[PDB]
């Protein structure tokens, strides 16, 4: 519940709600980290090979 | 049910003076009454041409050279409508015998290339010669000769020469034969062939067309390369006919993830 999280530096990162998993979000191209979207959630896999 | 779409009437009277009345609804099973004899119907035209002919019931008399390439030609027909009898050009019995009931009689006699056996002289005005004096023998009416275009009389070419030699010699001992020369030909300017055979059908059953030369070209024209792009006298309106044009002719990520693969 903290308004600014920090980041071992001066610096702003994201906060990750369950917000950060949406078909906007996927596919921003950005380093292996401080990114989200994750291939894998339970919202994400959507009952794949079903 | 069927029409004739092929004739314009029931009663028809022929020129000779023979009567000729059509039975039954246009189709198969019915007879128009016309005999006619189409001279190469194994080629590639003769074959649309009495596709169309034979389709109403005209009793068709073919002559053939090849027993074998004769064959698909018994199922454009009804019983009794395609007959099959063969002939020789060399032989003049059996052009005699090839005649002798006609109505109307077409040839299509025509090889681009010299034979062992027959050169261009051999074919083209020699052989139309041959059956257009046995068409004068017994006054068939309505004979129809099929020609190439640019069939000029004396040419480089001894193709276009012996076309035009052989127009001559039809148009010198019959007065009454009709010659008509088409476009280049392509089946599947250029013209469509089954525009040149309904054509050749609308040429062959109606007065009035009598001893006129026909020009049957295309709607517009081309070049070698424009054609090769694309892959990669009385004209049509006489007879009520618009040319197809040939360029339309010329055809002529997460579902995945959602999918089994291994079962
Ligand atoms: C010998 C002695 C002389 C010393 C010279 C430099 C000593 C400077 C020193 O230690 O304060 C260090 C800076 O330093 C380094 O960032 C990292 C400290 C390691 C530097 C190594 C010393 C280099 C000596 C080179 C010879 C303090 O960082 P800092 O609070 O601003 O960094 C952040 C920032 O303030 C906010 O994110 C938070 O406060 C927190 O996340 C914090 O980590
Ligand atoms: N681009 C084109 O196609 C053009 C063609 N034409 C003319 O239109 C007519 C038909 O066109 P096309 O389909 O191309 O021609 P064809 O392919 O139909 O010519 C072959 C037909 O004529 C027969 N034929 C040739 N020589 C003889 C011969 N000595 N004795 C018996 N039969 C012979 C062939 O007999 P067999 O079945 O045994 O082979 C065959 O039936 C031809 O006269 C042609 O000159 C006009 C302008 C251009």
């Amino acid at each position: 519940q903290d308004p600014i999280p920090s980041g071992a530096l001066g610096q702003k990162v994201p906060h990750v709600d369950e917000s950060h998993q949406d078909l906007l979000f996927r596919t921003s191209h950005m380093v292996e980290d401080l990114e989200t979207y994750d291939e894998d959630s339970p919202i994400n896999t959507s009952d794949a090979n079903t | 049910m069927n029409s004739f779409e092929n004739l314009a009437q029931d009663v028809n009277i022929t020129r000779s003076g023979k009567t000729l009345i059509a039975k039954g609804t246009g189709g198969r099973s019915s007879r128009t009454g016309y005999t006619a004899t189409v001279f190469g119907a194994n080629g590639f035209l003769g074959s649309y041409l009495t596709a169309k002919l034979a389709k109403h019931g005209t009793t068709v008399v073919v002559p053939y050279r090849e027993e074998m390439a004769k064959r698909h030609l018994k199922v454009t027909g009804d019983l009794g409508v395609v007959n099959f009898l063969e002939m020789d050009l060399r032989n003049l019995e059996s052009i005699d015998e090839a005649v002798r009931h006609s109505d109307i009689v077409v040839n299509l006699i025509g090889r681009e290339y010299e034979t062992k056996n027959f050169n261009y002289y051999d074919v083209h005005v020699e052989g139309a010669r041959r059956i257009a004096e046995a068409v004068k023998k017994h006054n068939i009416a309505r004979y129809i000769h099929v020609s190439a275009f640019n069939a000029e009389i004396d040419s480089p070419s001894e193709f276009n020469h012996t076309k035009g030699l052989g127009e001559q010699v039809t148009k010198d001992i019959v007065p009454w034969a009709t010659i008509v020369r088409p476009a280049p030909m392509f089946g599947r300017n250029p013209v469509h062939v089954i525009d040149v055979a309904a054509a050749l059908e609308r040429i062959c059953f109606d007065d009035s067309t009598v001893a006129q030369t026909f020009e049957l070209y295309g709607p517009q024209k081309f070049t070698q390369k424009q054609i090769i792009d694309m892959v990669s006298a009385k004209t049509f309106n006489d007879l009520d006919l618009t040319p197809m044009e040939l360029p339309d002719l010329m055809f002529k990520e997460n579902k995945e993830k959602t999918f089994v693969h291994i079962l």
